[PDB]
């Protein structure tokens, strides 16, 4: 028993999400915040990429992953911008395929951003734990990890558009995304969780190694501050959203739709903050920004 | 052609060996050794194990190449750039040269000559980022000398008693004040210890410290 | 700088025997090795080849899939595996070394070879002269013909020359038209163009009497020519 | 007394300088006033030779204008095939600190030297396929700055001990020692006829020497800094010097004076290597600005630049037929330009 | 250092005792060498790609 001939309303009205035939003051305010955040994201990521490409000095693998992170955050800003202007009364002109396109864009962009953060953590670990001075390295590994990241993001954004959605199992699926199955949300949340814990472990190992070896002989304070901010931005801007998704897929009668749009806004503010977190420490890279 | 195909195969065989040799050489740590004639560089080299003298030694799974270029006795400005890219510069100065004078000049202190050389080296354009390991040798003989002779002979201004701790600290701090790149290169000062063999360990520790700091630099985590 | 080969002997048809050559006195690992066989009464014939590092292996059309050639650089040895020997495989098997880089002289040193007696699209090099009478001192010219232009685009005419004195291995004289090998008198000289080739000797002696061979190297399988014996 | 001889010595300089003035009939720029400039010499990288994994300090073409050797701080001496870019040989050096290269005119030998104060000579046309070291010339007390084969048996070398020497490779002893320089000798260039050679020293002076007799014939005074490069005009009747003063100047042996100075106000770095063209109409110089300039030796106008190196151009050479120019650099790449 | 002074004065004496030609004729000689071999200088005048080994 499946039904793809039905319209948007069939799933919205059976899960709880309001169609919003007319605009709302809360909708207007959240819309303004979202559009401002999206513009900031696009601007910052464009600056990051332009700086990373203009200077030949910033032509090394870490800056390459930095630029890929900037591009992923730009894509996330675009996806959030497109999600806006398709809500309130604009979420009823959609169809199953077009709305799936919207949600897949969002999913792929966010997955790419998170994967880029993890890849940066891995490359920092690799660089820190090497025991050579110059080590002129190749650019093949960076592009290989880049293609892995992008392929994973695209496949994650496409899987729900193909077979992992509740067009067939109407009963068991989400309340915020009326078609996405609870299984899909759980999978995405767990992917985010393992990514975050791997980042934490890698940065803790870097910090411990540096601390022991250098104190055998302040850099510790700066390293601790950088680690703390890079982890803190992630945890503060994702935990609400991930917990909200888990509540949707787990808690019956948990009103999670009112606190949805703001939490997604915070998740996108994460991508807004990434270009500044990973560029403030670089004096020269911050000097070409001026 | 068949001959050309074989030649290209030979050239690729050569390229593979060149890459392997380069990868083996990149793991080696290159150290430059400087100082005056009697500083004690020879004693340091003996501890670690014409023209340019190379010493190869392995410590804690790290391969070190030390270049004693003190037997050159020509203009340093022409061949010093050849050492750009070394991990560090081990610099030796004899604390027992404060009351002495070179056998040639009239009253130019040996210690001031060492200071002149150190100022020339640490501010060199080729070593802006290169760290310097400063060894201060003959410390016990310096203690014996200072117990009887005054430190004012070398430094006209000195506020401190004729005690080894304070005199040695003053000389050290005076030497660490020559570098203007305070926030780019780090001067690691050590007092030579004969039996403990801690000189090679100190060189090791300084080398790992600079390597770790460079690793944090190039990865953006600092 | 000697090269010595082992094996051979008497083998019944259908058997498989292994030929080995142990190199000594030079950098074997950087030399490409060949195998050349000579019939009891006919000329030479290339069979196999390995490049430096075992990166290219070629075979002759008459042994393709039947012989296997391998080299062991650490011990400086060259191997040949022979399978299901036919009656047409009776020949003395030589081992030749060669190195290919700009200006080198391939096929410069030949081994002594081993005798094997079994119980019981290709360029053709033609020299229809045999048993030419001659005398020490006089000037003699040996002629060779090819069915293809050996002059490559890069300007090299890959025609070689060899001399096999009675009871001795072939010895290189000219590694490419108008070039002279190392250790050979200056009397020997060869000039040619396109497909017509000549080898000239100003004055000869009793030492340089024997059968002369011609080989091309433009493309495999390195076809030889028939012998040209100087009578005396 | 010392003062007697010094006052006497400075009087000889007076005669030398006065004679030099008397023979300065006209400046070369005036004589070449009607010569058409060479125009913009746009040269492009035709081959890029990769495989050196460190700075390059010396290169030298072969007499066949196809093979060339290069040395680098990685401790490798590579013979290139410029036509096909495939490596003919890769010679490991006993000392990684090498500052000069040489390719014997017969092609049978190459040489190199540096901070070890030894000139190692390698035999290429052996009978074992490998390249082997033939002789080690150890008689200098300062690092080796240059070396050039005269024959298969004679090699002349300059050192930073203020002396140049002439060697006999078979015996390994200095047949002659050339002394008189007050500063480190940076480079030497052999005359086309192999009868004389000039050397430039850190004392800012260039001396013309006699290989046979062993005495200096002339000394040319010029700009006050280390002369870093020197090369003969192809006729052997002149030479050009490049020093840390960011100037290249053209001296003459017959006139015993200075003709041109190749300086541009924008250039403030020092010249690392110089070399001429087959006709001597282009003076190519490798500066420290990461680029190599091409100078019109007869008009003193910078007409041409070779900007493809991330670092300073250490070495620079032309072929015997003048069909190509190769340049090494601290960026570890040699580029064939034409 | 007295012998050094004597050798220096003799060195300069030998240096001064050489024939010097007018710089104009030497400049003409350098120009002559440049122009006589000009058309055989590949760098000065380009050679067509057919005869260009590179
Ligand atoms: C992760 C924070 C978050 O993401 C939401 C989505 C997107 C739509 O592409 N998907 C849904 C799995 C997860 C990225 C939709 C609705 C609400 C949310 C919230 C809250």
């Amino acid at each position: 028993q499946c039904f793809y001939n039905e319209s948007i309303a069939f799933f919205y009205n059976r899960s709880g999400k309001h169609l919003a035939t007319e605009w709302n003051t809360v909708s207007k305010l959240v819309m303004g915040l979202g559009i401002t955040v999206c513009i900031f994201i696009m601007l910052a990521n464009l600056l990051v990429m332009v700086a990373i490409y203009v200077n030949r000095r910033f032509h090394f693998p870490i800056y390459y992953l930095m630029a890929n992170l900037a591009a992923a955050d730009f894509f996330a800003g675009l996806a959030y911008f497109y999600l806006m202007f398709n809500t309130g009364p604009n979420t009823r002109r959609l169809t199953v395929s077009t709305w799936l396109l919207r949600q897949g864009l969002i999913d792929t962009s966010l997955t790419a951003s998170v994967a880029n953060l993890l890849a940066i953590a891995i490359e920092r670990h690799i660089t820190v734990f090497r025991m050579q001075l110059h080590t002129r390295m190749s650019n093949r590994r960076v592009v290989v990890v880049i293609v892995v990241i992008w392929t994973m993001a695209i496949v994650m954004g496409a899987i729900p558009s193909v077979g992992w959605n509740c067009i067939c199992d109407i009963e068991n699926c989400s309340n915020m995304a009326p078609l996405y199955s609870d299984s899909y949300l759980v999978f995405w949340a767990i992917f985010n969780l393992v990514t975050f814990v791997v980042m934490v472990v890698l940065y803790a190992h870097i910090f411990g190694y540096v601390r022991q070896r250098t104190m055998r002989m302040d850099t510790m304070m700066s390293l601790l501050k950088t680690v703390v901010i890079v982890l803190g931005a992630f945890i503060i801007c994702w935990t609400p959203g991930l917990v909200l998704l888990l509540l949707d897929v787990c808690c019956p009668q948990c009103d999670v739709l009112a606190y949805e749009k703001f939490f997604l806004l915070l998740a996108e503010f994460n991508s807004a903050m990434n270009p500044i977190i990973y560029s403030y420490r670089d004096k020269e890279m911050s000097a070409t920004f001026r | 052609s068949a001959e050309d195909k074989a030649a290209v195969e030979r050239s690729k065989m050569i390229d593979r060996n060149l890459r392997e040799d380069g990868e083996k050489a990149a793991r080696e740590v290159k150290l430059l050794l400087l100082g005056a004639g009697e500083s004690g560089k020879s004693t340091i080299v003996k501890q670690m194990k014409t023209g340019i003298v190379e010493t190869h030694f392995t410590f804690k799974d790290l391969h070190f190449k030390m270049f004693d270029v003190g037997g050159q006795r020509s203009e340093r400005k022409k061949w010093i750039h050849c050492f750009e890219g070394v991990t560090a510069i081990i610099f030796c100065v004899a604390l027992s040269d404060y009351d002495l004078v070179l056998a040639e000049d009239e009253e130019m202190n040996r210690m001031h000559e060492s200071m002149k050389l150190f100022d020339s080296i640490c501010n060199n354009k080729w070593f802006t980022d290169t760290s310097i390991i400063l060894f201060l040798n003959k410390k016990d003989l310096f203690e014996e000398k200072i117990k009887k002779s005054p430190l004012t002979i070398c430094y006209p201004e000195y506020a401190g008693s004729n005690t080894y701790e304070e005199a040695a600290a003053y000389i050290q701090c005076q030497f660490e004040d020559l570098n203007k790149r305070k926030d780019t290169k780090e001067i690691y000062t050590h007092f030579t210890c004969a039996t403990d063999t801690k000189n090679v360990q100190f060189v090791f520790d300084a080398v790992t410290d600079v390597i770790i700091k460079n690793n944090l630099k190039d990865c953006g985590l600092f | 700088v000697q090269l010595v080969e082992s094996g051979g002997g008497l083998v019944q048809p259908g058997g498989s025997r292994k030929l080995s050559c142990s190199a000594s006195g030079f950098a074997f690992s950087s030399f490409g090795m060949h195998w050349v066989r000579q019939a009891p009464e006919k000329g030479l014939e290339w069979v196999a080849y390995i490049s430096s590092g075992s990166g290219t292996i070629y075979y002759a059309d008459t042994v393709k899939g039947r012989f296997t050639i391998s080299r062991d650089d650490p011990k400086n040895t060259l191997f040949l595996q022979m399978t299901s020997l036919r009656s047409e495989d009776t020949a003395m098997y030589y081992c030749v070394r060669s190195i290919y880089y700009y200006g080198s002289s391939p096929f410069d040193f030949w081994g002594q070879g081993t005798t094997l007696t079994v119980s019981s699209s290709d360029i053709v090099m033609t020299q229809a002269t045999s048993s030419v009478p001659v005398t020490p001192g006089e000037s003699v010219s040996i002629s060779c013909r090819s069915s293809k232009s050996l002059l490559h685009s890069n300007g090299n005419t890959y025609l070689y020359w060899f001399l096999q004195r009675p009871g001795q291995s072939p010895q290189l004289l000219i590694y490419r038209m108008s070039n002279l090998a190392s250790g050979v008198p200056d009397r020997f000289s060869g000039s040619g163009s396109g497909t017509a080739f000549t080898l000239t000797i100003s004055r000869l002696e009793a030492e340089d009497v024997g059968v002369y061979y011609c080989m091309q190297h433009l493309e495999y399988p390195l076809t030889f020519g028939a012998g040209t014996k100087l009578e005396l | 007394e010392l003062d007697q001889l010094r006052q006497e010595a400075e009087q000889l300089k007076n005669q030398i300088r006065d004679a030099r003035k008397a023979c300065a009939d006209a400046t070369l720029s005036q004589i070449t006033n009607n010569i058409d400039p060479v125009g913009r010499i746009q040269m492009r990288t035709r081959r890029t030779l990769r495989g050196h994994l460190a700075k390059i300090y010396a290169m030298h073409w072969g007499t066949d204008s196809r093979l060339l050797v290069s040395a680098s701080q990685d401790g490798k001496l590579i013979i290139w095939d410029s036509y096909t870019t495939n490596k003919v040989h890769a010679i490991p050096l006993r000392s990684s600190w090498v500052m000069t290269c040489a390719y014997a005119p017969s092609g049978n030998y190459v040489a190199c030297g540096g901070l070890d104060n030894i000139c190692s000579i390698y035999n290429l046309k052996t009978r074992e396929g490998n390249v082997r070291v033939s002789r080690e010339l150890a008689g200098h007390t300062g690092y080796l700055s240059c070396c050039r084969f005269l024959d298969d048996n004679q090699i002349v070398t300059s050192s930073g001990d203020t002396t140049c020497a002439l060697w006999d490779i078979e015996t390994g002893q200095q047949t002659t020692t050339f002394t008189g320089h007050t500063g480190d000798v940076m480079s030497l260039s052999l005359a086309p006829d192999t009868r004389l050679f000039v050397s430039g020293a850190c004392d800012a002076s260039a001396k013309l020497w006699d290989v046979r007799e062993g005495m200096c014939r002339q000394t040319f005074t010029g700009h006050e800094s280390d002369i870093n490069a020197i090369c003969f005009f192809p006729n052997g009747n002149a030479f050009a010097t490049g020093s840390d003063d960011a100037t290249c100047r053209l001296f003459d042996l017959r006139a015993d004076q200075e003709l041109m100075t190749y300086s541009h106000d924008n250039i403030i770095c020092g010249i690392t290597s110089v070399s001429f063209s087959k006709s001597g109409r282009l003076l190519l110089a490798g500066y420290d600005d990461f680029n190599c300039n091409v100078w019109d030796a007869l008009k003193a106008d910078r007409a041409g630049v070779l900007a493809g190196h991330d670092n300073r151009v250490s070495c620079l050479g032309v072929t015997d037929d003048g069909m190509a120019v190769a340049t090494g650099s601290w960026d570890s790449f040699l580029k064939i330009w034409n | 250092s007295i012998a050094q002074a004597r050798k220096l004065v003799e060195q300069l004496k030998m240096e001064a005792n050489i024939d010097r030609i007018k710089v104009s004729k030497a400049a003409a000689d350098l120009m002559a060498y440049c122009e006589a071999h000009a058309k055989e200088d590949p760098l000065l005048t380009p050679v067509p790609a057919s005869e260009n080994p590179f």
